[PDB]
């Protein structure tokens, strides 16, 4: 479904401390790092005066199947890497 | 009776083979007047593969055929009005629109074409079927058409913009017949994988898969009233209740063998044209085969030529236009001045040996 | 009778049996006029939104002729404005779009019971 | 061998999962953009 | 044009190229639809237990019947089931009606000189010489009977 | 130059029709040196066909023949179809019935050529595929024994993978190809999964040591 | 022959490239699927070997040799709970097919799980399949000596197949055991149901004659000739 | 006469396996549960380790017998007939099929 | 003589009785024009 798409899964610590964040949507932006298949690239900055653009690297389906955010790819709960998560379980 | 329920004490009191059987004998089918041949029209150079009636004002019908040409026939006199060439292979299905002056026709040449009936020219061609297309059905009150064919998919076409808007992917074989209903399920389809699907076109998935036929479900037909579809495999005809996908009734089609077409009347008469030439008329609400006719081919043709390929009733429902493999168009009249007496039809006699019910 | 349900749960006898066999005058009503309109306006709005997706994504300039921000994230801990980037008209729009081919998995959660009837099965060597 | 009859046709199920190309065909250009409705 | 050329550079060509029918591939597509219609009607007459092997052998009697028709040889297979022989003769006559009517239609084009392909002039010569002898052999039997 | 038929060429022609069929007469003449496809077709349709009728003359046949040759005078191809017999035999007996009123040195080489051509059925494409498959396995056998002889010297060199033909070419060894996992079942295959993994890991440990 | 694991790893790539090539050209040809699925069992990798049978079932799930071979593949490697899930999906997809039901039974027969074949047969005889299922279900309880249970089956078996060769099978059961009080109770139930359900017209004239005669010749062996004699009068009057 | 339908042949092969299972219980005589999970809906059945081995070995042994019976039938099929001329095994195999049709 | 038994009308049609440009559906022209 190209007209019915889930909202992006991003961390709270990726978004940072500010309240309102201006995020840019590109409907077929880059292709996923994992599945190599295109998606809607969201990218944003933490503050207005920052100097680092934080891109969404993976698609929402690859982010759902792993339960990770799209930007830093840490687990959505516990905020740990995948390799450490599957070792703790 | 009550003896069966007090001795052979059931848990359902309907799911016995006897309690189902006594209710069939407790009920009588509606009488319907028999059918006879009234006019034979010989105009095509090949088989007549599909017949469509004018849904408004009922003056003409059109028969797409095996000689790649559609001919328009006047319903009353039977004369030839015009010939519509423009396919290069056999015209497989023809649908006329009620809300539009548009004629849609598919063929085995992978083409779906529209026809401006105010101009009698091809406008608005459609593109995307991987193989030959077998059926058309025009959606009532949405300006779609539904086509399907050997590609095992149903492409739902926008009329105006000619776009394959929705493709419905569920089948496993070539789709033989497709229907369009105004509410969910809006598309009813039947294919050679012995399934009948009920489609949710907004989600693009199947509401209900009907796996009751054994062989290729070659023909379906929508009931003009009472909101039901009847599907015909190669012997068993089953009426289906839409919006639940329920098996309403199981007809008495025994040794019918390969039913090539179905058409349902306003007066609850279900026609079943078979390849063997034997054409049979059923009570729709009951399933009783009340008349079984056989046709005569021509002066000289093969014995395989005796086969009904396509059929429809007119808007009044008192005429049955069937196109057959002997290059002929036969019009079947339900005869007046027959009563319940002197023309009873076949006797209502269900059996336990056939497990149909 | 230790596991009575857990054998062949998806198939019942009620699916085999017809419903008009108990009464020939069972009413299956046509859809009401208020019901066809609730379905038409849902279908027509869904398909017009699909045609506008196909026309806007085409590279033809003569296709706009024929034709959601402030979403919540992190259980609404962050209100996030969603905007569009002004594309360069010379760079290829849809940079991740290629002509690639994908095989698709089948989602089989429930088995569909193939509900034939039992068995007129005697046959000589005629076939 | 090498010259075979079809056991099955190419299904539209396979082309449905592919990613589109958006190439502009001459026969998909806009034409007859207005439908005619019956009285 | 160049917009299709550049997007074919950046994206590659589509994999879903569905070929329309043409004069080039009309005789080929006619046979693919004729073999599917015969394979359907026989697979429905079968009582049970028919697979991709048994559907594969029965379609060769279709090809053999068409060669016997063109040769004006009577096609009679000993032990052929009479419903299945009824199906094949129904479609051999169906293909014969297209075969003969295309020979009448193309003959009228060659007399008008109205753009007949060089191969089709050799094909129409080969069709009429079968029709002329098939009419000749039938005329021989009517004198004999 | 018009030759007579030896019994060698007679047997080659019978075996040729047995394979090629009755309509491929230029196929038959290719085996049959010094003979024409017309001559081959003419002999099989006048002499060598076992359907033909070379036997004695019953008195029904003689009365029928003298009937037909009187009613259809001198139309022997017509009479031979009414008698269901060959034609010059039918003339030969009509000639005889009225007289009742009286008052390896080369051949075997052709046969060796015919014997091989009938028993080789493939063509260019299949014989070539055979050659390429035998040469591919010969390259495979060579590269494996190379690795073993280097392993005799202790120096380990891995097997090279086949080169990708196209972009998304699949290494089937690399991953479970299109993993259609079984549908989730109620009967709880938990101890069974442990025992296969242990048995499969045990199997991989055996292959490194004893070598299958 | 293969020496080490790296030669095995190159051997497995060559066959799996080969078999996946012929299955890509031919989605069909179920025999080609099984020979590649049997290849993966020989490589002792059952995770792959389950996958080919699952992929082959997505092409043609109505092909019965494919179901039996994948079930047998789970049984030969002692994965019994993988087989129970698989035969459950076999009978839930194709309930008509008798082979798939008898496959579930003789495995649970082989494991001496008498309560699972009994639960299986109760479901299978609820879908009204035919006389081969019931007759194997009354033969199952004779094995288990459950005489009270097999008498409950014939109570249901005559209601699923109302015909005299199911009623007379139940009196051949009772006269095999010689219980006189139970046999005439079945005989009284069989002849009343013909009288009670006379109007339905499901027993023919030759068919009801087998019930009256087998009732009478049993009463002749039970030394009560006056009951043998009187029933002939009621049957001739009841059916003239 | 006729062939045997797949309902009867399923029944007959069912009965042969019951008789063979009966003699295995007879020979074992002469020579001498269900727990459903709370957390999940998964069900657990206690089994002996025997009778699972015995089923698996029997299925293997029946496969061996049918393999070698067909293999010996292969041996007879290519050693019996030698009258008609052929080219390969597949020729004689197809012309045995034509002899079966007569 | 002719088959099907004299109640049935058999007709052989080899030519069209309409012109090809004759509209099969009459166009909806509401306002009368005098141009
Ligand atoms: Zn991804
Ligand atoms: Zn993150």
């Amino acid at each position: 479904d190209e007209i019915n798409e889930p909202p992006p899964n991003i961390c709270e610590q990726c978004l940072g401390d500010e309240a309102n964040i201006r995020m840019t949507k590109i409907p077929q932006g880059s292709e996923c790092k994992i599945c190599t298949l295109p998606f809607t690239l969201y990218h944003f900055k933490t503050s207005k005066r920052s100097n680092n653009i934080i891109k969404t690297l993976i698609c929402v389906r690859c982010a759902t199947q792993r339960n990770i955010c799209q930007c830093c790819m840490l687990d959505s709960r516990w905020h740990i890497p995948i390799q450490l998560r599957d070792h703790l379980i | 009776s009550a003896f069966v329920n007090k001795i052979f004490q059931p848990e359902v009191a309907e799911e016995l083979i006897v309690n189902r059987y006594e209710k069939l004998l407790s009920q009588r089918p509606e009488w319907h007047a028999p059918w006879k041949l009234s006019r034979v029209i010989n105009g095509h150079l090949g088989w007549v593969r599909c017949v469509a009636i004018d849904p408004v004002d009922n003056e003409w019908f059109i028969t797409g055929s095996n000689d790649t040409t559609m001919k328009v026939w006047d319903l009353a006199t039977g004369k030839l009005k015009t010939t519509l060439a423009g396919h290069v292979m056999t015209v497989r299905d023809v649908a006329v629109s009620d809300r539009h002056p548009y004629l849609f026709s598919v063929s085995e040449d992978k083409t779906v074409k529209c026809w401006d009936l105010e101009k009698n020219q091809i406008i608005r061609d459609y593109y995307g079927h991987l193989s030959g297309v077998r059926t058309v059905s025009i959606h009532p009150t949405l300006d779609l058409i539904a086509t399907a064919g050997r590609d095992s998919v149903i492409k739902l076409w926008d009329m105006r913009t000619r776009i394959p808007v929705i493709t419905l992917v569920g089948h496993k074989g070539p789709i033989n017949q497709v229907q369009c209903t105004p509410v969910d399920p809006q598309v009813v389809s039947s294919s050679t994988d012995a399934t009948v699907r009920l489609w949710d076109v907004v989600a693009g998935k199947t509401m209900k898969v009907l796996t009751h036929h054994k062989r290729s479900v070659r023909a379906t037909a929508l009931h003009p009233k009472e909101f039901s579809v009847a599907s015909a495999c190669t012997d068993d005809i089953r009426s289906w209740g839409l919006a639940e996908g329920s098996l309403l009734t199981n007809f008495e089609s025994e040794k019918t063998g390969i039913i090539n077409t179905l058409s349902i009347n306003q007066d609850d008469v279900l026609f079943a044209g078979g390849d063997n030439g034997v054409l049979s008329f059923y009570d729709y609400k009951s399933g009783h085969k009340y008349q079984s006719l056989a046709t005569r081919e021509m002066v000289g043709s093969l014995e395989g030529e005796r086969s009904v390929l396509c059929s429809t009733f007119d808007k009044t429902g008192l005429r049955l236009i069937t196109g057959e493999a002997d290059k002929s168009i036969k019009i079947w009249k339900q005869d007046e001045t027959a009563t319940k007496e002197s023309e009873p039809g076949l006797a209502w006699n269900p059996n336990l040996s056939a497990k149909r019910f | 009778a230790i596991l009575t349900d857990q054998i062949a749960k998806n198939v019942k006898l009620d699916d085999f049996i017809p419903k008009r066999q108990s009464n020939f005058e069972l009413s299956v009503p046509l859809p009401t006029k208020a019901e066809i309109q609730e379905c038409t306006a849902r279908t027509k709005s869904y398909i017009q939104r699909l045609v506008n997706a196909k026309l806007a994504n085409s590279n033809n300039r003569a296709s706009s002729r024929y034709v959601a921000p402030a979403n919540l994230l992190l259980n609404n801990s962050h209100h996030i404005e969603v905007v569009s980037k002004q594309m360069d008209p010379l760079l290829p729009r849809f940079v991740g779009k290629k002509a690639r081919k994908v095989v698709a998995p089948t989602e089989n959660d429930e088995v569909v019971p193939v509900l034939h009837m039992d068995g007129g099965e005697a046959d000589p060597n005629e076939w | 061998t090498s010259h075979r009859p079809q056991l099955e046709a190419r299904s539209g199920a396979k082309a449905a999962a592919y990613t589109p190309t958006g190439i502009e065909h001459a026969r998909l250009l806009p034409g007859h953009t207005t439908l005619k409705y019956r009285k | 044009y160049i917009g299709n050329l550049i997007t074919r550079q950046f994206e590659g060509r589509s994999n879903e190229i569905v070929k329309t029918t043409t004069k080039q591939r009309l005789d080929a597509y006619y046979d693919l639809e004729l073999r599917n219609s015969v394979m359907d009607d026989i697979l429905e007459m079968m009582p049970e237990s028919i697979r991709q092997k048994k559907a594969r052998t029965i379609l060769q009697h279709l090809s053999e019947a068409w060669r016997c028709w063109k040769a004006n040889i009577p096609w009679d297979v000993p032990g052929m089931p009479a419903p299945i022989k009824k199906i094949i003769e129904r479609y051999i006559k169906s293909k014969a009606d297209a075969w003969v009517s295309a020979a009448h239609y193309n003959r009228e084009r060659i007399k008008r000189g109205a753009h007949v392909e060089k191969t089709m002039v050799k094909k129409n010569l080969g069709r009429l010489t079968r029709l002329w002898i098939k009419n000749e052999q039938e005329r021989q039997r009517q004198i004999q009977k | 130059k018009g030759g007579v038929w030896t019994n060698v060429e007679d047997q080659i022609l019978k075996a040729a029709v047995q394979k090629y069929g009755t309509h491929q007469w230029s196929k038959v003449a290719s085996l049959l040196q010094k003979k024409t496809a017309r001559q081959s077709e003419l002999r099989w349709n006048e002499y060598l066909n076992p359907k033909l009728n070379f036997t004695e003359f019953s008195k029904e046949e003689d009365a029928q023949l003298l009937d037909l040759a009187r009613e259809l005078p001198n139309q022997w191809r017509t009479i031979a179809d009414m008698m269901a017999r060959p034609a010059q035999v039918c003339v030969e007996r009509y000639n005889r019935l009225l007289e009742s009123e009286d008052s390896e040195d080369e051949e075997k080489e052709m046969l060796a050529e015919a014997r091989a051509r009938l028993l080789n059925t493939q063509g260019k494409k299949a014989t070539r595929k055979i050659r390429e498959r035998m040469l591919e396995e010969s390259k495979r056998i060579a590269e494996l024994q190379k690795r073993r002889e280097l392993k005799q010297a202790g120096i380990n060199v891995a097997i090279k993978k086949p080169k990708k033909k196209y972009g998304t070419d699949i290494d089937y060894n690399e991953d479970i190809v299109y993993e259609q996992a079984p549908m989730p079942g109620i009967y709880d295959t938990s101890t069974e999964d442990r025992q296969i993994k242990k048995k499969f890991e045990q199997f991989e440990r055996k292959v490194n040591r004893k070598g299958l | 022959d293969i020496l080490d694991l790296e030669e095995l790893r190159e051997y497995q790539r060559r066959k799996r490239t080969e078999y996946e090539g012929y299955l890509k050209r031919n989605r069909l040809d179920m025999g080609q699927w099984i020979r590649y699925a049997q290849f993966e069992i020989e490589q002792h990798d059952m995770r792959r070997a389950r996958s080919i049978f699952e992929r082959a079932l997505l092409v043609d799930s109505s092909f019965i040799p494919l179901w039996i071979r994948y079930i047998d593949a789970e049984l030969k490697v002692k994965c019994i709970n993988h087989a129970r899930n698989l035969m459950n999906r076999a009978i839930s997809t194709l309930p008509r097919v008798d082979k798939l039901w008898y496959k579930y039974l003789i495995v649970e027969e082989s494991l001496n799980n008498v309560e699972i074949v009994r639960s299986l047969y109760t479901k299978w005889c609820s879908l009204e399949p035919g006389v081969n299922a019931w007759n194997s279900f009354v033969d199952f309880e004779i094995r288990q000596k459950n005489w009270n249970g097999v008498r409950e089956i014939y109570s249901k078996y005559v209601m699923a197949h109302p015909q005299m060769q199911t009623w007379l099978k139940w009196v051949r059961f009772e006269n095999r055991h010689g219980n006189t009080e139970f046999t005439r109770s079945v005989y009284s139930l069989a002849i009343d149901t013909v009288a009670n359900l006379q109007n339905l017209q499901i027993w023919s004239d030759m068919e009801v004659a087998k019930l009256v005669n087998s009732f009478a010749h049993w009463e002749a062996a039970q030394q009560e000739y006056e009951r043998s004699s009187a029933l002939y009068q009621i049957a001739i009057e009841k059916w003239p | 006469r006729g062939g045997i339908s797949y309902d009867q042949l399923a029944k007959l092969s069912y009965e042969k396996t019951l008789r063979n299972l009966a003699t295995q219980t007879q020979n074992s005589s002469k020579q001498d549960k269900v727990q459903k999970d709370t957390k999940t809906g998964k069900i657990t059945i206690a089994d002996d380790d025997k009778l699972v081995n015995k089923l698996a070995v029997s299925l293997q042994s029946e496969s061996k017998k049918r393999y070698e019976a067909r293999k010996r039938q292969m041996q007879n099929a290519k050693t019996l007939y030698g009258v008609e001329s052929f080219i390969n095994d597949k020729n004689k195999q197809f012309n045995e099929k034509l002899s079966r049709e007569s | 003589e002719h088959p099907y038994g004299k109640e049935v009308e058999v007709l052989m049609e080899t030519k069209n009785t309409q012109s090809p440009q004759t509209p099969l559906v009459e166009p909806v022209t509401e306002r009368t024009k005098l141009q």
